This record gives structure tokens, C-alpha cells and sequence, in this order.
């Protein structure tokens, strides 16, 4: 009977609520990803060469003071996004809090520099323990391989020095060397590797992974191990819904 | 088997001939002859004194051909009057000739078990699905799938209490004797039929409901990027409407070529096919799911003791997905005899009678998430 | 000399300290020891909204008790109708990480802002009856986390720079820049007169500033950890303040000095949103363990709970008439109480 | 619950045939 | 730099400082008649009746 | 008002023992995870040493391993590093840090350029 005020009202509602259905699609069909590193990780070349996959067109405009970037690839399909943070200050205690439904957090750590590996160490082992990142998988980039490579071959390293662990280490009997790498790179690498991997497997229990990948400086591959990886997170997400895993 | 009206309409027409009969014979009405009698088993002529009537062994029985030869006996008085066993009130009716010439245990051992699991499923999966249904935090697309597996149990469980009780009331001893005389009992009533009907449509309707969520399932570990709402939509679609397409053409043409009695009996083993053909398919399928979900598990285990997480993931995914019944179900009706038969009927009544009550144990009063909503509201319960 | 300036700096603080406690004589508690215990208030969801895809940040009341306006990671800044659950606008967001929301004092404005140090106005009532971003304000160095409609034409930023800023929309300048804050400044509220303000910084403090001519009037020490929330006393002369540390503080203005400490032992996390009720005698809060806590001002003593959610509360707001209370949360929903 | 109705009802009718046989040889 | 920081942080402390602080019993006071003079007005604190209640 | 305060630096030869204090105020001591950090002259900020509520759970960076030891008095508010066998290398403003939040185990920020909670610091030189 009332009619009018009502009806229109209804028949608002009922077009935005079908603007959202047909968005929840899109929204859901689609992967976030937050990538995270520092200066001296080669983030942005990683950031460009996924880049590659994907009235004006062109908007290198956008704002001097940027905040939050994104970079949208495609693999197989599956459309997933990518958010490099821009120009904030250095505490990230309380912006970090929006990036708890995120299907990975990319995280890119230079182990050529020994100096500040253990700088990385620690933001890894903090982003690793954090109350909301506590089912957030962790997609780990070794950056700058082909730095490690030459340096070691090189001298002048001294792992032992900032490691005390080196000397008194061995190498993982499942290594998989490259074809033509020394004994002492794969050494070096699988330390590091060992190293993040021993924060990562303590706590953390079982809703929340580490997978390790040495990506080197430009590899076309890296949005392909972003991909299985989001993979795998996924089927494992569903496989304990179903208490099957 | 020998079905009781074709007897019954054997017996009205031999009534018939004997009536006929004892009008076109003529009593030859000797010297202390008797007369012709109808004890409604054979049709018995004039006798002579002393003289041993013998009739052949009436047709309509229901073995006839296991007696092919043998005479019904029934002598005279020596002043005619039909001699009786030991001068009683009938005539001496020797027919011990024209007779015979176990199941029963296991069937009613069969009928206990499956009554008793069914009874069992049907309580813990309208519980189940209250739990369900009443916290509006477990309304994933998921747990709409559940429910309708939830429903199609219950289902299955009300048709076969239906039909059990269908055939008790139709083999009665009332219904038996309206069939005798004159009547068309329950057995020709259109209910039956329709009651014979709506079992197989339950059955199959389940069938086809576990291998919509291992579907699903698959579909979740595979190729996952999809419009939750349209594949929603076709899996009822796929659930509900598709058992149609080949239990209406059962009721089809068992009304055309073979009616018998109550569409209960499988005498023709084409027409049955119709069910098991499509029903095998849907079992066969949810195997290959089944396996490979269960790579799928073995992989992410050990990529990663792996005996004992594997060993519960199976016995897990075997109530949900029906896959205890790959087992025999190839094993067919037509080659299945004997011992073999009751270690396949038992094996699929009890299993799948039972298989409710499991599911619903396994996935709404085990899960983490619904005892996880219980403890919160519990925990609300706590401030009042 | 930088040792010199430190002693002088503790010398000043030691000065200050001893000033208000000059002032202390009879905490709150003693001179409420008679005012009747408000009571046990049980409050039931009378409508609860569903729509948004993703977790809603934040939330603000329109000024007629009935409009609504969510934010939500999803990207999109529904307008609701509290009355009849109806969806007025679905305003899709440019950027979907957002961590605030304004609706202007008229009902033909409501701003946003996020992770992208930007601040979109969205003009609801044109021509055409349709949104769009009638300006982008620019210029701050970080995360902006609470946007407040000062007026039509005014509004206060405060971003993850450690400054607050005044804009004027009709330009898109900075007209006034507040500053002195050591950590992100997470929320502000402005007094009922639009003449003063107040936020509260991740440095466990909470200052005052003037506005017009911009600079910090008084500041408030006692908080342990950083501050996520801070509401307005209706009659623009206290402030609560809800931190990490689990205590929600009751400030003071003229007193200069804190006035009440909620806490209890039960509860260990911390509060992500504070409202207070019509007569200032409801101090409704949220929490990070999935249910809100209906506090008082002067009792202290916490009476009803509404727990309804099933992840953290994140936004919390009491309407200018007093008769709802919007409960929106990480679980995607929101929830109107009363 | 299809090759189970189809034995009992074989048997429950097969067992009819032979009541109704008693029935007509006690005298009906 | 940090004297010039250092130096405003004197300043600002110094202008807090010269202030006309209040007792804390007068402001308890205030807000306990704010709170006591606007209870019947308060609709959380006093619900409405369901009838004048807008939410049903 | 939460204030951290550092004494016990100074000039040491090499290879001597030197002993940090950093007494804490204004926040409930024992449910915060106290840290060590550093800050060599030229260079940025770096994290040394951090221990837990109780005082079980310790760690070191790899530089001072072994010759470091970290405790907290919880009773007393205080934060002790002892320093044994000092480098040159070592030479650098030692602060007194706090995680952000009590009852975490996350300490974010703790190594910034402008964090909070962090104590003025003390001069060490070898
Ligand atoms: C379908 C089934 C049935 C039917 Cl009507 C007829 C004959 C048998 C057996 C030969 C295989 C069975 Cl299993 N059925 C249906 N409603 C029944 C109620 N109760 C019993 C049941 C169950 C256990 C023992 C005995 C009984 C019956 C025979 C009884 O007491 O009359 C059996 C019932």
C-alpha cells in the first residue's frame, strides 16, 4: 500500500545487490598477493619482470606521494594481484593488519649481503610470528643468486665471520645442484636456505608454510613458482575444510 | 517366481470346467453308486462300490510339472457313499501325490541390520542437519551441498521404511484372502506402484548425490576459479534432476511390458538395468575421485607419521564419498548366486544403511567448525 | 648542547608531573562512590547488513539517525538504511584498501581514504542522483587513517606521517598542518562544536589541537601502548581512549590529567574502537576478542556485552539520537543493536 | 534396496502360492 | 635537526605548561550532572518502548 | 609516561668487560619483551639481543654469540646485557628497546629509525 517511497527504495536495494553478486565473482576469482623485501633485494626487477604478463592506456602519472602499488598478472587464468607497498614510513606494526586475507605474502631477501642477511632474518621471524599473519603462507624469493655465486667463487666472504655455523655445517643430502655449480655456492645457498627454514619450521605449526625458491635476478619463472605455490596453499586450504589433511 | 493371481485365475477356471462338467456328465446312477463331489481341489466324477477314484494331478498348482505323474484317490462305500478316513466328516483325501518335490533366516536377519542402521541414520541426520541449518556461520557453499546429501538420506531412509511396510500390509493374511476370492487388494492398486516408484527414485537420488560432492571435492582441489552461484545451481540440477531421467523411464516402461504385481519383483533383467547401469556409473566415477584425492593427500603428506594421517584420511573420505561399494557392485545379479549373494546383500545393506549415521558422526558432529560454534555459544551462554 | 636540552627536558616533565598532582586531591572513584550501578543492559541485534565482500574497516553515522556508510577491503562504500536494511549506494572504491570513512554533516558528502595516502570525496546528490569522486586530496607522506567531516567544506586528515592535516575542498590545499605527534596518528574525533579536536598517536599519547590557528593545546600521557581508538565526550570537555594495552582511559581537559582506567583481568587484547553514548554514561567499546564491552563512565564497571560477532570488531558508533548502536566487524557483517 | 526386494518378495509371494493350496486342501 | 627539535619540544612543554589546571573533584562533578541531567534522555542507558522504537 | 633509561657505557680496552643497565618505567615490566639494539657510527641501527617475558626463551645476533649475556629483573624493572670480551667493531650507542605490544611474540619496529618505546641510548667505546 505504501508504494512509491517503498518500492523505489526496494527496487534500488535489489539492482546494487545484483551489482554485488555479479562483483563477489570477480572479487573472489582473483589472488592477492602482498610482496614484501627491502632496498637492496632486487624487488622492483622482480616486480617488473612479472610485469610482462600482462582515454589513455598509459598512467605513469599517478601520484607523486604513490602509497600502495599494484601490478595485475595473469597465469593460466587465474588473474592474481600483486601489492608492492610505496611511500610509508618504517614501522609497519599497524598497516600490516590489512594484509590478513592475502592468499601469500611474497617475501625477497638479498643473501649476497651477508651484512644485512640477519636484518631479513629478523623481519622474516617477526612477519612469521604476528598475531594477524598467523595463517598467512610465505613465499620465500632468495634474490641476487648470481651475486652469491660470484662472490663466493671470489674470496673475501668470510660466512663464518657474521655465521658461526658455516664451518660446523654440511650439506643437505637432498641438494640438487645446478649443472656446473661449485660445492661451495650450493653450500652457501643451502645455509641460507637452512637458515630461514629453521624460523620457519619452528612454530608456525601446521595452518602456515615456507616454500623457498632461489630466484636468481630476472628468471621469467618466478610468476610460475607463484603460481604452484599459490596453488598448492589453496588445495591445502581446502583438503582442512574436509579434515582431510 | 509363480505369483499367486496367475494361480488364482488358474483355480477360477478349472472352478469353471468342473462346473461345467458335473452338468454335461450324466450320473450313471448304478447299484449303490456315489455322485459327483467338488471338494475344490479336483473335480471328482460318479463313483462305483469299492472303486478307487482316480483324478490326475490337478493343474494350477503352483509346481504342476515337479509331479507330472500321480492320480488323486478317493474311493466308494460298498453302498456308495463315498468312503471316509476312518468314518469321518470328510472322504478319505489321501493327496500326498501331488505335492512338494533356506532363505527365510537370512532375509529376516538382513531386514533387523538394515532396519535398525537406517532408524540410526535417520535420527543423527535430522539432528545433523538441524545443527546445520540453525548456526547461520556454517552456510558455505560447501555446507549447502552437505545438507542436500543429508537430505537424500533422510529420504531414502522414510521410502525404505515405506516399502517395508508396504510389503507387509500386502502380504497379509487379509489382503491374501481378498486376492483369493474375489478382490483386488493392495497389490493392484495404483499406490504400489507409485509407493515401488518413489523408493527407487530415493535410491538412486543418493547414489547420485555422493557423486555430486566428490564432484565437488574435485573441482575444489583441480580447476577452481568458477561462479559459485551457477555450479551451485547445477549441482541440485545434477543431484535431484538427473535420477529422474532414468527412473521415469523405469516406471515407463514397467507399466508397458512388465506389470506383475506392485512393480516389486525383477524377473526381466533388461529393464532393471535402467537403475543399476546409471547407478554403477555414478559408483565408478566417485572411485576415480576418490583416488585421486587420495594421491592428492599422499603428495601434500609427503612433500612435508604419513602412515597414520593417510590410514584416517581414507577411512574419512570412504563414508562420504561411496566408495565402500566398489567392492562388489560389479559383482552382477545375473552371475551372483548362492553364498555370494548374501555376502553382497549384506555387505551393501549394512554398509549403506550405516553410511548416514557415519556421515553425519564424521562431518556435523566431529568437525572442528561446528564444535568450534558450539563452544562460542557455550561461551555466550556463560554472560546470559 | 644536546645534555643540557635533555636535563631541561626532564626538569620540565618533572615540573609538569608535580603540577597535576597538585591538582589530584580526590580521584573519580571517591567522589562516584554513590551514583547506583547503571545495571546489566542486554542489547539484541535488531537488524544485521550483509553485502560486503571482505573485512569492513570503518563506519560512520549519518546526521539523521538513519543513513549509514560502511568501508570495507572489498573496495566498496555501501550506503545503508538502518530502518529497513536497505541499500542506498554501493560506491565502488578506487583503491580497496581502505581504513576509514566520513559522512558529512548534510548527507551530501561521504569521504574515504586507505593504504594509498589519498582521501576521496564522493559527491552523493548530483544532477544525475549518481556518485563520483568530486575531488582527491593529496599531500600526505603515508597511510591516512581517519577522515572527519569538519564541516561542508573542511576536512581533518590524519594519516601515518605523525601530522594531522586540514583540507579545504574547494582547492585541495593542506590550509593547516598539525604536528608534534612521534608515531601513526590512528583516529580522531572532534568536539561538539567543530572548533576542537583531538587524536590519539601510536606513541601512547593523545593530544588536542586548535584547529584554526594549529597547534597542540595540552598533552595526554598514561597509556602503555599504542592508541587504535578515541571517541568525544557529548559535552566536548573529555575523551576516551582505547590502546593495545587492554585499558580503555577516560581523559579530562581542564583537569589535564586522566580521570579512569577500564580494564579487567579476563581481558588481555586490545580495543579497536570507542563510542560514547547520548548522556556520556555508556562507554561502548570494541575488542579484539570478537565482542564489544558496554563500559560505563562514571561506575567503571563493566555491564552488558554485545557478543555477536565472529572476528575482531572494528568499527563502533553511537547515533546522534541515541537509540542505535552499529556493530561493524572483520567477519563482513554489520550490526545494529539496541 | 532393489536385488533385496526383488528376493523377498519372491520368496513372500512363493509362499503365498503354497497358503493358497493349504487353503483350498483344509477345505476352505 | 635535533636542537631545532628538541628546542620546539622545550616550547611546546613550556606552553602546556602555563595553563589554568582545575581540580579533578570539580570535573567529576560536571560530569557526573552531564551524565545525571541527560539519563532520561539516553535511550540505551533507558530503552524506548518497542512501539516508539524504530527497530523492530 | 614510558621511559627507558641506559647507563653503564664507556671507554674499555679491548677485551674487556663492560656491563649495561637500562632501567624501565611507566609500563608493567614483565609483560613486554625487552631487546638490545645497536648503532655503529656510519651505519644504521641493528639488532643485538632480545629476551622473553619470563626470561626463558634468549637469542643473539651472530656477531656476539658467546660473549654476550642478556637477563631482566622483573622485580626490579631493569634490563641487563653483560659484555665480555669487547671488539673494536663493537663500538657503538647501545639502546634499550621494547616490543610494541605485551603478550606477542612478534617485535616490529624495534630496530626503526623513530621508534617509541626505544631508550636515548648509551655511548660504547672500545
Ligand atoms: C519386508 C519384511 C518381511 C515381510 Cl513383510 C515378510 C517376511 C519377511 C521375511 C521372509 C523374509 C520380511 Cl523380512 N517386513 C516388513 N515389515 C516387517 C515387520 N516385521 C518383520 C519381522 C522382523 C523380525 C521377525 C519377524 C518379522 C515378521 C515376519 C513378523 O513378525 O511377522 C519383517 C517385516
Amino acid at each position: 500500500t505504501l508504494s512509491a517511497e517503498d518500492k523505489a527504495a526496494v527496487e534500488r536495494s535489489k539492482m546494487i545487490e545484483k551489482q554485488l553478486q555479479k562483483d563477489k565473482q570477480v572479487y573472489r576469482a582473483t589472488h592477492r598477493l602482498l610482496l614484501l623485501g627491502a632496498d637492496n633485494s632486487g624487488k622492483s626487477t622482480i616486480v617488473k619482470q612479472m610485469r610482462i604478463y600482462h582515454q589513455q592506456d598509459v598512467l605513469r602519472t599517478r601520484v607523486k606521494t604513490s602509497g600502495i602499488f599494484e601490478t595485475k598478472f595473469q597465469v593460466d587464468k587465474v588473474n592474481f594481484h600483486m601489492f608492492d607497498v610505496g611511500a610509508q614510513r618504517d614501522e609497519r606494526r599497524k598497516w600490516i593488519q590489512c594484509f590478513n586475507d592475502v592468499t601469500a605474502i611474497i617475501f625477497v631477501v638479498d643473501s649476497s649481503d651477508y651484512n644485512r642477511l640477519q636484518e631479513a632474518l629478523n623481519d622474516f621471524k617477526s612477519i612469521w610470528n604476528n598475531r594477524w599473519l598467523r595463517t598467512i603462507s610465505v613465499i620465500l624469493f632468495l634474490n641476487k643468486q648470481d651475486l652469491l655465486a660470484e662472490k663466493v667463487l671470489a674470496g673475501k666472504s668470510k660466512i663464518e665471520d657474521y655465521f658461526p655455523e658455516f664451518a660446523r655445517y654440511t650439506t643437505p643430502e637432498d641438494a640438487t645442484p645446478e649443472p656446473g655449480e661449485d660445492p661451495r655456492v650450493t653450500r652457501a645457498k643451502y645455509f641460507i636456505r637452512d637458515e630461514f627454514l629453521r624460523i620457519s619450521t619452528a612454530s608456525g605449526d601446521g595452518r602456515h608454510y615456507c616454500y623457498p625458491h632461489f630466484t636468481c635476478s630476472v628468471d621469467t619463472e618466478n610468476a610460475r613458482r607463484i603460481f604452484n605455490d599459490c596453488r598448492d596453499i589453496i588445495q591445502r586450504m581446502h583438503l582442512r575444510q574436509y579434515e582431510l589433511l | 517366481t509363480v505369483s499367486l493371481w496367475e494361480t488364482v485365475q488358474k483355480w477360477r477356471e478349472y472352478r469353471r470346467q468342473c462346473q461345467r462338467s458335473l452338468t454335461e456328465d450324466p450320473p450313471p446312477a448304478t447299484d449303490l453308486f456315489c455322485n459327483r463331489t467338488f471338494d475344490e481341489y479336483a473335480c471328482w466324477p460318479d463313483g462305483e462300490p469299492g472303486s478307487f477314484v482316480n483324478v490326475s494331478c490337478p493343474w494350477y498348482l503352483p509346481w504342476a510339472s515337479s509331479v507330472p505323474q500321480g492320480h488323486v484317490y478317493r474311493f466308494c462305500t460298498a453302498e456308495g457313499l463315498w468312503l471316509q478316513k476312518d468314518n469321518s466328516s470328510l472322504p478319505w483325501r489321501d493327496l500326498s501325490e501331488c505335492e512338494e518335490s533356506s532363505p527365510e533366516e537370512q532375509l529376516l536377519f538382513l531386514y533387523i541390520i538394515y532396519t535398525v542402521g537406517y532408524a540410526l541414520s535417520f535420527s543423527a541426520l535430522v539432528i545433523a542437519s538441524a545443527i546445520l541449518l540453525g548456526f547461520r556461520h556454517l552456510h558455505c557453499t560447501r555446507n549447502y551441498i552437505h545438507l542436500n546429501l543429508f537430505a537424500s538420506f533422510i529420504l531414502r531412509a522414510l521410502s525404505v521404511f515405506i516399502k517395508d511396510a508396504a510389503l507387509k500390509w500386502m502380504y497379509s493374511t487379509a489382503a491374501q484372502q481378498h486376492q483369493w476370492d474375489g478382490l483386488l487388494s493392495y497389490q493392484d492398486s495404483l499406490s504400489c506402484r507409485l509407493v515401488f516408484l518413489l523408493m527407487q527414485y530415493c535410491v538412486a537420488a543418493n547414489y547420485y548425490w555422493l557423486l555430486v560432492e566428490g564432484v565437488y571435492l574435485y573441482t575444489l582441489l583441480a580447476f577452481s576459479v568458477l561462479s559459485e552461484q551457477w555450479i551451485f545451481r547445477l549441482y541440485v540440477s545434477i543431484g535431484w534432476g538427473v535420477p529422474l531421467l532414468f527412473v521415469v523411464p523405469w516406471g515407463i516402461v514397467k507399466y508397458l511390458y512388465e506389470d506383475e504385481g506392485c512393480w516389486t519383483r525383477n524377473s526381466n533383467m533388461n529393464y532393471w538395468l535402467i537403475i543399476r547401469l546409471p547407478i554403477l556409473f555414478a559408483i565408478g566415477v566417485n572411485f576415480l575421485i576418490f583416488v585421486r584425492v587420495i594421491c592428492i593427500v599422499v603428495s601434500k603428506l609427503k612433500a612435508n607419521d604419513i602412515k597414520c594421517r593417510l590410514a584416517k584420511s581414507t577411512l574419512t573420505l570412504i563414508p562420504l564419498l561411496g566408495t565402500h561399494e566398489v567392492i562388489f557392485a560389479f559383482v552382477m545379479d545375473e552371475h551372483a548366486r548362492g553364498t555370494l549373494r548374501f555376502i553382497k546383500l549384506f555387505t551393501e545393506l549394512s554398509f549403506t544403511s550405516f553410511q548416514g549415521l557415519m556421515v553425519a558422526i564424521l562431518y556435523c558432529f566431529v568437525n572442528n567448525e561446528v564444535q568450534l560454534e558450539f563452544r562460542k555459544s557455550w561461551e555466550r551462554w556463560r554472560l546470559e | 648542547e644536546l645534555d643540557q636540552l635533555r636535563q631541561e627536558a626532564e626538569q620540565l616533565k618533572n615540573q609538569i608531573r608535580d603540577a597535576r598532582k597538585a591538582c589530584a586531591d580526590a580521584t573519580l572513584s571517591q567522589i562516584t562512590n554513590n551514583i547506583d550501578p547503571v545495571g546489566r543492559i542486554q542489547m539484541r541485534t535488531r537488524r544485521t547488513l550483509r553485502g560486503h565482500l571482505a573485512k569492513i574497516y570503518a563506519m560512520h553515522w549519518g546526521t539523521d539517525s538513519r543513513l549509514l556508510v560502511s568501508a570495507s577491503q572489498d573496495g566498496k562504500l555501501i550506503i545503508w538504511d538502518s530502518y529497513t536494511t536497505n541499500k542506498v549506494h554501493a560506491i565502488p572504491l578506487r583503491s580497496s584498501w581502505v581504513m576509514t570513512c566520513a559522512y558529512a554533516p548534510s548527507g551530501n558528502y561521504v569521504a574515504c581514504g586507505g593504504l594509498d595516502n589519498i582521501c576521496s570525496i564522493y559527491n552523493l546528490k548530483t544532477r544525475e542522483g549518481n556518485v563520483r569522486v568530486s575531488r582527491e586530496l593529496a599531500g600526505h607522506t603515508g597511510y591516512l587513517s581517519c577522515c572527519r567531516f569538519l564541516d561542508d567544506n573542511q576536512i581533518v586528515t590524519s594519516s601515518g606521517d605523525t601530522t594531522c592535516a586540514l583540507w579545504d575542498i574547494e582547492t585541495g590545499q593542506q590550509t593547516t598542518t598539525f604536528t608534534g605527534h612521534t608515531g601513526d596518528v590512528m583516529s580522531l574525533s572532534l568536539a561538539p562544536d567543530t572548533r576542537l579536536f583531538v587524536s590519539g598517536a601510536c606513541d601512547a599519547s593523545a593530544k588536542l589541537w586548535d584547529v584554526r590557528e594549529g597547534m597542540c593545546r595540552q598533552t595526554f600521557t598514561g597509556h602503555e601502548s599504542d592508541i587504535n581508538a578515541i571517541c568525544f565526550f557529548p559535552n566536548g570537555n573529555a575523551f576516551a581512549t582505547g590502546s593495545d594495552d587492554a585499558t580503555c582511559r577516560l581523559f579530562d581537559l581542564r583537569a589535564d590529567q586522566e580521570l579512569m582506567t577500564y580494564s579487567h583481568d579476563n581481558i588481555i587484547c586490545g580495543i579497536t574502537s570507542v563510542s560514547f553514548s547520548k548522556s556520556g554514561r555508556l562507554l561502548l567499546a570494541g575488542y579484539d576478542d570478537f565482542n564489544c564491552n558496554v563500559w560505563d563512565a562514571l561506575k567503571a564497571d563493566r555491564a552488558g556485552v554485545l557478543a555477536g560477532h565472529d572476528n575482531r570488531v572494528s568499527c563502533l558508533g553511537v547515533t546522534d539520537d541515541g537509540m542505535a548502536v552499529a556493530t561493524g566487524s572483520w567477519d563482513s557483517f554489520l550490526k545494529i543493536w539496541n | 534396496e532393489g536385488t533385496f526386494t526383488s528376493d523377498v518378495s519372491s520368496y513372500l509371494e512363493g509362499q503365498a502360492a503354497k497358503e493358497f493350496i493349504a487353503w483350498l486342501v483344509k477345505g476352505r | 635537526a635535533s636542537i631545532a627539535q628538541a628546542r620546539k619540544l622545550v616550547e611546546q612543554l613550556k606552553m602546556e605548561a602555563n595553563i589554568d589546571r582545575i581540580k579533578v573533584s570539580k570535573a567529576a562533578a560536571d560530569l557526573m550532572a552531564y551524565c545525571e541531567a541527560h539519563a532520561k534522555e539516553d535511550p540505551l542507558l533507558t530503552p524506548v518502548p518497542a512501539s516508539e522504537n524504530p527497530f523492530r | 609516561q614510558v621511559q627507558l633509561q641506559e647507563s653503564g657505557g664507556g671507554l674499555v680496552q679491548p677485551g674487556g668487560s663492560l656491563r649495561l643497565s637500562c632501567a624501565a618505567s611507566g609500563f608493567t615490566f614483565s609483560n613486554y619483551k625487552m631487546n638490545w639494539v645497536r648503532q655503529a657510527p656510519g651505519k644504521g641501527l641493528e639488532w643485538v639481543s632480545d629476551i622473553s617475558q619470563s626470561g626463558a626463551s634468549i637469542s643473539y645476533t651472530g656477531s656476539v654469540k658467546g660473549r654476550f649475556t642478556i637477563s631482566r629483573d622483573n622485580a626490579k624493572n631493569t634490563l641487563y646485557l653483560q659484555m665480555n670480551s669487547l671488539k673494536p667493531e663493537d663500538t657503538a650507542v647501545y639502546y634499550c628497546a621494547r616490543c610494541p605490544a605485551p603478550f606477542t611474540r612478534d617485535c616490529f619496529d624495534v630496530t626503526s629509525t623513530t621508534y617509541a618505546y626505544r631508550g636515548q641510548g648509551t655511548q660504547v667505546t672500545v
